[PDB]
């Protein structure tokens, strides 16, 4: 799966402005950009507070947090049945593809995915903190 | 382009994209005419930061307040005026 | 950020992945349950610590465990 | 009191100057990036 | 399809702000653009001098008419010294703020883009030496303004309604 | 010393007060224990304790304070 | 088209669902796995929106529940009238109202509680009542207990009638949704037919019953030989000798020679010197005028005869450049959401109750009401608390609407959307004004405390120090005192004795009302009131505006309205739900109303209430120390809380001992609330686990598993007990103090 | 509770009227009135509109502690 590139010619939804939007964090640290395809002009609710009309086609919306991107994407998926994907954008122009890392949503199991953080024992079989005294590691890290 | 269409995201213009604008930052350089005196008289503060200005401020606040508290007269400051009436004396005859 | 761990008691119901608001968990192939899948947390650096994944796990005690810590920028959920 | 001026000296220092220096130094220290 | 006075910040609906008459009226915007804090091309020292002059001059009054010695014959001197002490404390505040915020040798991070998009030069006030010069000018101007207010009020004794 | 000469009718003094915020009524209200200015009346029992263990004069207490400074050093 | 629409027999009248507790909801209808179920059964019983999504069924439930509430209120009123008929000294109080304490409750002699039957006067022993019912019945022209009995029987009949009406309109003929959505017809009927006709009817009563009986009472006639109201209606010559204009007999009304009715339709103002209440001629003219006004106003909206206003078209036509579509889409909001209507009506009812509290003491509408200081204080405090609770409830239901009933699709660029879109600016500025008010009021109090403690009384904020005179309120009082001279020339007296003029009404040997002076203390206390109100508004408005989403949790609408938190992430999301904002706004409303009632009590006991002697010397209950003691927090602690609480704590062994008992018990309940407020839930769950082990060791563990209260339930219990304890402490304290000193 | 008991017992012992404690300590209204309300009269009069005395500092600290308690709330 080849990640898509972030096009800079994608029109944004019709929005009248809000006090909940990009702030100094967006210009010093990072922000996010969500893109989705819509079949018709319909009203959705902005995750930052308000309402907007999505374009009849490609859309491009700037967010300040990843959680807002997931909220808008979940509403789009379960309400408008719209596929979406977002990116993390840095002040230096670096764009990172985020949500469908392999093109398939995380709810569906996909081959080629590595098991990270999986422990091969029961949760109650953890080592006691006393045995790991003065060792710079945690019981769950074993 | 940022303003060519309804697009508001552009990697070539990240300051416009992120809203890093200066709303009232006028850059007109002609404000004052006679300012040689102000440059001349201000050498202890400018381009000193932690070395000269801070030490001078600490010394001139400590010495200033010490002098004021040590040389204040009775009328201006009541704590240094001292008691004037007789002791009120406490209960059970304890003094 | 926070530390998220998955245990072999997982049954591959995917309910922890759907409850995650920052897309930290994902389902990977596995052979220890009927569902032939197990949860995993490859991108915990985005975890905020809500433990909504913990509330959605149906096992007696949780197959997914969030331990908190660090409290970085993404962890604190700050937009400024 | 042997030295009545000595309270009038010390109380202002430990009351205003010592806190000023202490808080300035601690603010400079806790805002270092290193 | 009406007039719709209110507009988003620079036309961007996804920036956290608005265009209101309070924000960007021609008169309000002209007033704010010519304040010494927003004259980026002018040296920080002179802007600091102006700011300190104004602030000490306005600060002298409250201390004089509300201080503990406002009923005494040293009311003016006490108020002026209180204003000068507040100016000195704020000078220490500015110095420590500059020490913590700015590091020597770094470029200014102030916004260098106008609303139109002229891409002017960055303001030098947001630099270590710029802030040091600003603090020195503010100290000098604050002391000067306190002295001027004391002279006008008491040494010269101009007729004023309340004092 | 005054307390020791007459314990049942002398109030112990903790330390002097130098509050620039006091008014004259506050200056004269807190002048107790035969002091020349505002003082605090001790309620820690140090006067009784030091009188019991043999300390009698202010020089004894000063010597004890210097000795304890040396001990802390 | 406005028409009557009902459904026949929608719900069968059966006890089958009575045996099933949680029938109304799918979750609770299964059964009690845990003890939480029981609490949930009582927390979702009246949440009709949660039972089903059908708006018709919700509307029917709401209508029938309103009928049930009306029946309950009728039972309560019938009980009050019954207790006035039998267990009261109402007639003795009629004979001598200035020296007999009203009483309508008599205790049984069981455990020594018979001491509570105090000597109220008139050969009667009982609890001294402070509800003002005696004065209300005196105003209504009631002279015998037989009339109270017949009123109580009618009240029972009306309660049964309302109960039957609720049953009929739920189970037999239930209106359809179109019937409920006829808001124009409802407004026309409730303005012309409910308020206008009710005011007209009460004006008729006053003209024909209250005025003659009350003027005979003011003349000193013994109530026994005062002719009955029907003798005034029938023998109109008997009514005309009191007011000659009745001899004209409706001719002036129809010839438009209305000035001939000036005998009993006056615009005097002020107070009746004999009774200390408002003139009932002024009240009759008032009620007639407002009846005419409401009957005119109720002909404004178009139902089905043309001629009128469509509220939808009125709203859609009001928009401007600073707003978007303006009032577009609000008609659907207010005709399809019950919670929005409840929020508006609760806010208006609370503000209206506060207006009532402020206006009933400045113009006592009932005879011998002002001189009954206990009744005045009780009425003010009661209605203040009712109003505050209603306002907080309005905030709660606005939040509920925003969470559940809000539809973004039909609300675009209108007023609600735009308010949602600059909530950050609103809350920022409201926070700033709250901080500024808190500083420049309470810091002024702290400044006064410090300068008083430092021996610098000249540096304080008082009348003998730096003065903060309320010049605007003083100017308003001056303007209102001179209103009859130039601005309302057809007025005899000003609106109230509180404005000014040097007039003092003194029924018996007490003081009814006098010009209330405003100084630095009043400036300070009003700014304290403003601070508290703005902080309460901040909490509630921040809860409402951020109910759907915020920068912390962008999907707070999915979480719901009543949820504990979202987790310990993002630094901790404790109390992010709008329910928690209401939970804190309850505390802040408590503080606001408490300070308001304390200010009222101290100001009245200090500057208004008192006794006047034969010479003309007026002494006050406290002694006019509000101007110099209310400026200091120590003054509040000592001259008000410590000095005026001497009677509640010394009430033991007397008829007021119940007030001391409840004073201490309310203290207890408040302290008890503190642990539900301070503690968590895991601790109690683990303690319950240990107790369950103890029970299991003896095979006595229940199958319904004991669980600790939920987090939201813990907060609800804490706030409920907190408010109950505080309000009951004040209730006991005021009642004991004002019964002792009056 | 411990210090309240100690203090009231010793106030009524030192004043010589122990009957007040013996009669009033059996019910909580006695604790509120004869100990808390009764013994706070001189405390709250430390400073008043008519002047101030040496107990003004303790009145100010009393109110200060009340304020810090509420901020903890
Ligand atoms: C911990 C012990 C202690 C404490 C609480 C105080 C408290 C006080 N002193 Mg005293 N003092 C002390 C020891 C102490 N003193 C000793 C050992 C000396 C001998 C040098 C003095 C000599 C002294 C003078 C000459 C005067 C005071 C005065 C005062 C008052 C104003 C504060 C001030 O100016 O300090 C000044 C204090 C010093 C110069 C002594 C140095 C500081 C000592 C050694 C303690 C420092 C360490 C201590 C553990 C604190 C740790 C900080 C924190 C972690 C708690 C205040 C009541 C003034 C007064 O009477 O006003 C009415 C005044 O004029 N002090
Ligand atoms: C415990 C330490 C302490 C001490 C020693 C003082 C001392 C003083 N305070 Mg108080 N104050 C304190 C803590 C303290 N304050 C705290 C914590 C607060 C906050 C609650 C206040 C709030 C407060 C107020 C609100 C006021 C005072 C005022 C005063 C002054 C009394 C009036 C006077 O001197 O005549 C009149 C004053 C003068 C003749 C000279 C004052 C100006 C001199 C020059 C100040 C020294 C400035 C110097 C350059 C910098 C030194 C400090 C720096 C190193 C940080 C006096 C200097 C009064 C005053 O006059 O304020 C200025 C006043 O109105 N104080
Ligand atoms: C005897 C006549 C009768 C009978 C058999 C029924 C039977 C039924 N009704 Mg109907 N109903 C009646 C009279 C009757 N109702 C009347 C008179 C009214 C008008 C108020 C209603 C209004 C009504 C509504 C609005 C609804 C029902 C519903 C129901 C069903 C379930 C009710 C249930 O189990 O809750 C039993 C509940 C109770 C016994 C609680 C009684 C609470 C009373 C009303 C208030 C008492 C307040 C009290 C004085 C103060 C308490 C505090 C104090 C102790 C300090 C069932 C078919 C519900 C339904 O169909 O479900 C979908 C429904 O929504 N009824
Ligand atoms: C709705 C408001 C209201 C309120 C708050 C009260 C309150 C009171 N009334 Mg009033 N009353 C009211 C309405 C009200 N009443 C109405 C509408 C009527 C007309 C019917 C009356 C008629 C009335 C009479 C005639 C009397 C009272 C009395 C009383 C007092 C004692 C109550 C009593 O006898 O219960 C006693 C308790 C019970 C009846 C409960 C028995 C059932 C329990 C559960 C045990 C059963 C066990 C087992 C199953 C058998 C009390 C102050 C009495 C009073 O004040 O005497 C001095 C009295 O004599 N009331
Ligand atoms: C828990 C609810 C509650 C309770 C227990 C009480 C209890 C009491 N109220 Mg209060 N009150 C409340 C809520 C409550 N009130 C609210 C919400 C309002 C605002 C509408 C009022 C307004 C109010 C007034 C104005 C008066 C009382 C009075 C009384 C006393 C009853 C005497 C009586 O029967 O006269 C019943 C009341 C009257 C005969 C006069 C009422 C006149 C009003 C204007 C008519 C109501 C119009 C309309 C139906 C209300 C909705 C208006 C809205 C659509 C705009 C008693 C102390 C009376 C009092 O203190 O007597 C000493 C009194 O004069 N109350
Ligand atoms: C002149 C006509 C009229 C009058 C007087 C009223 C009066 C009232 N309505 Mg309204 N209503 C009307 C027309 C009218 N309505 C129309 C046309 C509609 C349909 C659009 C509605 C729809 C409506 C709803 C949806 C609700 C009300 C409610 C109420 C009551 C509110 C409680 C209150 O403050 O009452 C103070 C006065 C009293 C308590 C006096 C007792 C009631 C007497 C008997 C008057 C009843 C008038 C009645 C409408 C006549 C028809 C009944 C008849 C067949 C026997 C009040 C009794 C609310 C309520 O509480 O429901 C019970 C409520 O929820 N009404
Ligand atoms: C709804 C309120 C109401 C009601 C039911 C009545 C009813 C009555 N009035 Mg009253 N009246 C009222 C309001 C009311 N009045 C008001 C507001 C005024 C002031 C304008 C009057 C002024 C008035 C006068 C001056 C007279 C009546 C008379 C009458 C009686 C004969 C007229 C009639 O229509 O019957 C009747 C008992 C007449 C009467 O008493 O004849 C026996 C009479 O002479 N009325
Ligand atoms: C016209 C008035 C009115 C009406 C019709 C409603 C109607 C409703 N409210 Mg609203 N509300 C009101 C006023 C009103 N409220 C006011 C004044 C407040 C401020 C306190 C609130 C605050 C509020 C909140 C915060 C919530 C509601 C909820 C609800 C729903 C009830 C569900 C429930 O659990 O109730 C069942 C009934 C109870 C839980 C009451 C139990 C008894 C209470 C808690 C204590 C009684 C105190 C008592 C006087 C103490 C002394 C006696 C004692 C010694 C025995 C329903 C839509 C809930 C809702 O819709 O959730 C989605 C909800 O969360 N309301
Ligand atoms: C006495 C107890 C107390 C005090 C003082 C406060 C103080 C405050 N609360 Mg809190 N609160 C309390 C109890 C208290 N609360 C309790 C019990 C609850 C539970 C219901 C709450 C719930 C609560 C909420 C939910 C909210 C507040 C808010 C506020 C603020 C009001 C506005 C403001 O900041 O300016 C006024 C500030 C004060 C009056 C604090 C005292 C300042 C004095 C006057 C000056 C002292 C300074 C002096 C110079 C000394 C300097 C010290 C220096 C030497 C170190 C303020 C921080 C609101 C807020 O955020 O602000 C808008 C808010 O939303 N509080
Ligand atoms: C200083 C601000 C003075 C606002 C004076 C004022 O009332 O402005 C009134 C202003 C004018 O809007 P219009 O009334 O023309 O809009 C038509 C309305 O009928 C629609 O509701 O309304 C607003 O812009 C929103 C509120 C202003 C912001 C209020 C902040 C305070």
């Amino acid at each position: 799966f080849t990640p898509p590139t972030l096009n800079a010619d994608t029109p944004a939804p019709i929005f009248g402005g809000s006090t909940g939007g990009l702030l100094r964090k967006a210009q010093v640290e990072e922000f996010y950009v969500i893109t989705w395809e819509s079949p018709k002009e319909q009203i959705f609710e902005m995750p930052t507070g308000g309402a907007a009309i999505m374009r009849s086609g490609p859309n491009l919306l700037k967010l300040a947090r990843k959680e807002q991107c997931l909220a808008l994407g979940a509403r789009l998926r379960t309400k408008f049945k719209i596929q979406y994907q977002f990116y993390r954008v840095f002040p230096n122009g670096e764009v990172q593809y985020l949500h469908p890392k392999d093109g398939v949503y995380p709810e569906k199991v996909n081959a080629g995915r590595t098991a990270v953080g999986v422990n091969n024992r029961s949760i109650g079989q953890n080592a006691n903190p006393a045995e790991l005294k003065f060792a710079h590691k945690q019981a769950y890290d074993l | 382009k940022y303003g060519e269409k309804s697009v508001y995201f552009d990697l070539g213009e990240i300051d416009n994209t992120t809203g890093n604008w200066d709303l009232y930052g006028n850059d007109d350089p002609n404000r004052y005419n006679g300012f040689q005196n102000k440059f001349f008289e201000t050498f202890a503060g400018a381009f000193t930061k932690r070395g000269l200005l801070l030490k001078f401020l600490v010394l001139g606040g400590a010495t200033t307040i010490g002098y004021l508290g040590s040389t204040s007269s009775g009328d201006l400051l009541a704590i240094k005026n001292g008691p004037k009436q007789a002791p009120i004396m406490g209960p059970r005859g304890r003094k | 950020a926070h530390s998220v761990k998955i245990y072999d008691t997982c049954i591959g119901c995917t309910q922890c992945v759907r409850a995650c608001p920052t897309d930290v968990l994902e389902m990977v192939p596995w052979d220890g349950c009927k569902a032939s899948q197990i949860a995993s947390a490859p991108r915990t650096e985005d975890c905020v610590g809500c433990k909504r994944c913990e509330s959605a796990c149906p096992t007696d005690f949780l197959s997914v465990r969030v331990y908190l810590g660090a409290e970085t920028t993404r962890s604190m959920g700050l937009a400024y | 009191m042997t030295a009545s001026y000595l309270p009038s000296i010390f109380v202002p220092l430990i009351g205003l100057v010592f806190p000023a220096i202490t808080m300035a130094s601690l603010f400079i220290y806790i805002e270092q990036d290193e | 399809e009406k007039y719709q006075v209110i507009e988003p910040l620079n036309g961007d609906p996804f920036i956290g702000g608005f265009e209101t008459p309070v924000t960007s009226s021609p008169l309000i915007a002209w007033y704010l653009s010519n304040l010494p804090a927003y004259r980026t091309a002018v040296a920080p020292l002179l802007r600091g001098v102006e700011i300190g002059l104004a602030h000490g001059y306005l600060l002298v009054g409250p201390f004089v008419l509300a201080g503990p010695l406002r009923n005494s014959a040293v009311r003016g001197e006490a108020g002026s010294l209180a204003a000068a002490g507040l100016v000195t404390i704020l000078t220490m505040c500015l110095t420590i703020y500059g020490i913590a915020s700015f590091k020597e040798g770094e470029a200014s991070k102030a916004p260098s883009l106008t609303l139109t998009g002229r891409q002017k030069e960055a303001d030098k006030l947001q630099t270590a030496e710029g802030w040091a010069s600003f603090t020195g000018g503010w100290f000098f101007g604050g002391l000067s303004g306190v002295a001027w207010a004391y002279f006008l009020l008491y040494v010269i004794n101009l007729p004023y309604p309340v004092k | 010393e005054a307390w020791g000469q007459d314990p049942l009718h002398v109030r112990p003094i903790a330390h002097a007060i130098w509050d620039p915020h006091f008014g004259q009524p506050a200056v004269e209200a807190f002048t107790r224990g035969g002091a020349s200015g505002p003082v605090n009346i001790a309620y820690s029992g140090v006067y009784q304790w030091w009188y019991t263990i043999g300390l009698r004069t202010n020089q004894d207490l000063y010597g004890g304070s210097i000795f304890l400074l040396f001990v802390s050093a | 088209e406005v028409k009557i629409m009902v459904e026949k027999d929608p719900v069968k009248t059966s006890f089958e669902k009575w045996a099933k507790p949680g029938h109304f909801s799918r979750t609770l209808a299964k059964g009690p796995n845990t003890t939480t179920w029981i609490w949930n059964l009582h927390a979702d019983a009246h949440d009709f929106d949660s039972h089903t999504n059908d708006l018709e069924e919700i509307s029917r439930k709401v209508f029938s529940a309103h009928f049930g509430q009306l029946a309950v209120i009728f039972i309560w009123l019938s009980g009050m009238y019954f207790h006035g008929a039998r267990f009261s000294n109402y007639e003795a109080w009629l004979s001598d109202p200035t020296h007999i304490k009203p009483s309508a409750q008599v205790v049984w002699p069981i455990v020594g509680q018979k001491i509570l039957n105090g000597d109220v006067g008139g050969g009667f022993q009982g609890i001294q009542i402070t509800s003002g019912f005696f004065q209300l019945w005196r105003a209504s022209g009631i002279t015998s207990e037989l009339q109270l009995y017949t009123t109580a029987i009618g009240g029972l009949i009306f309660a049964a009638l309302m109960l039957f009406a609720g049953w009929f309109h739920y189970h037999k003929a239930a209106p359809k949704l179109a019937w409920f959505q006829n808001v124009e017809s409802m407004l026309n009927h409730h303005l012309a037919g409910l308020l206008g006709l009710g005011s007209l009817a009460w004006a008729g009563h006053q003209v024909h019953v209250s005025l003659p009986i009350n003027r005979l009472l003011d003349a000193g006639v013994d109530p026994k030989e005062i002719p009955l109201p029907h003798e005034f209606i029938l023998n109109r010559d008997l009514l005309a000798q009191l007011y000659p204009s009745f001899s004209k007999g409706l001719t002036p009304f129809f010839t438009l020679n209305w000035s001939e009715y000036s005998d009993f339709l006056t615009f005097r103002g002020g107070l009746n010197p004999v009774t200390g209440g408002l003139w009932l001629t002024d009240t009759a003219h008032h009620h007639l005028a407002i009846a005419v006004l409401f009957l005119v106003a109720g002909h404004m909206y178009r139902t089905n005869f043309g001629i009128g206003h469509s509220m939808k078209e009125i709203l859609e036509a009001h928009k401007g450049p600073f707003t978007g579509e303006g009032h577009k889409g609000l008609y659907e909001i207010l005709t399809t959401s019950w919670h929005a209507q409840l929020a508006i009506n609760l806010a208006m009812l609370g503000s209206l109750t506060i207006i009532v509290a402020h206006h009933m003491y400045a113009m006592p509408p009932y005879p011998y009401l002002a001189t009954d200081y206990a009744t005045q204080l009780s009425l003010f405090t009661h209605h203040m608390w009712i109003g505050g609770f209603l306002v907080v409830g309005a905030a709660a239901h606005a939040a509920i609407f925003m969470v559940r009933d809000y539809d973004p699709t039909t609300q675009y660029n209108n007023l609600l959307d735009r308010v949602l879109r600059h909530r950050d600016a609103i809350i920022s500025h409201l926070n700033w004004v709250c901080i500024f008010l808190g500083f420049h009021s309470f810091g002024l109090y702290i400044h006064n405390d410090t300068m008083s403690a430092l021996g610098r009384p000249q540096d304080m904020f008082s009348d003998t120090a730096i003065q903060l005179q309320p010049v605007f309120a003083q100017w308003i009082q001056n303007t209102h005192a001179l209103a009859p001279s130039l601005t309302a020339p057809n007025a005899t007296a000003s609106t109230s004795l509180t404005w000014g003029g040097g007039d003092l009404v003194a029924v018996g040997g007490k003081v009814a009302l006098l010009p209330i002076p405003l100084g630095t203390a009043d400036f300070l206390v009003h700014h304290i009131h403003a601070f508290t109100i703005h902080v309460t508004v901040l909490i509630l408005l921040k809860g409402v505006l951020f109910a759907r989403s915020s920068r912390l949790i962008p999907d707070k609408a999915n979480l719901g309205f009543r949820f504990p938190c979202d987790g310990p992430g993002r630094g901790g999301t404790c109390q992010v739900s709008a329910w928690d904002h209401v939970f804190l706004g309850l505390f802040w409303m408590y503080n606001a109303i408490s300070v308001v009632i304390f200010h009222f009590s101290w100001k009245m006991q200090s500057d208004v209430w008192g006794s006047i002697s034969d010479q003309g010397v007026v002494t006050h209950i406290t002694g006019g120390n509000f101007a110099q003691s209310s400026i200091t927090i120590n003054g509040w602690l000592r001259d008000f809380l410590w000095a005026q609480a001497s009677q509640v704590i010394q009430s033991y062994g007397s008829s007021l001992s119940a007030y001391g008992l409840l004073f201490l018990g309310a203290h207890f309940v408040w302290a008890f609330s503190l642990m539900f407020l301070f503690s968590g839930r895991g601790y109690w769950q683990e303690l319950i686990e240990s107790i369950v082990w103890a029970h299991n060791k003896l095979k006595v563990a229940p199958a319904i598993q004991p669980r600790a209260l939920s987090i939201v339930q813990g907060r609800a219990v804490g706030v409920a007990h907190y408010l109950l304890g505080g309000i009951a402490t004040t209730w006991a304290f005021f009642l004991a103090r004002i019964i002792s000193v009056g | 509770w411990v210090t309240f008991y100690w203090h009231w017992k010793h106030i009524t012992l030192w004043q010589g009227n122990v009957a007040q404690f013996n009669e009033s300590s059996t019910y909580l209204m006695g604790w509120l009135r004869d100990y808390l309300w009764l013994n706070s009269s001189q405390l709250i009069n430390g400073y008043n509109p008519f002047g101030m005395n040496s107990l003004s500092v303790w009145a100010w600290m009393f109110l200060f502690g009340h304020l810090v308690w509420a901020t903890g709330f």
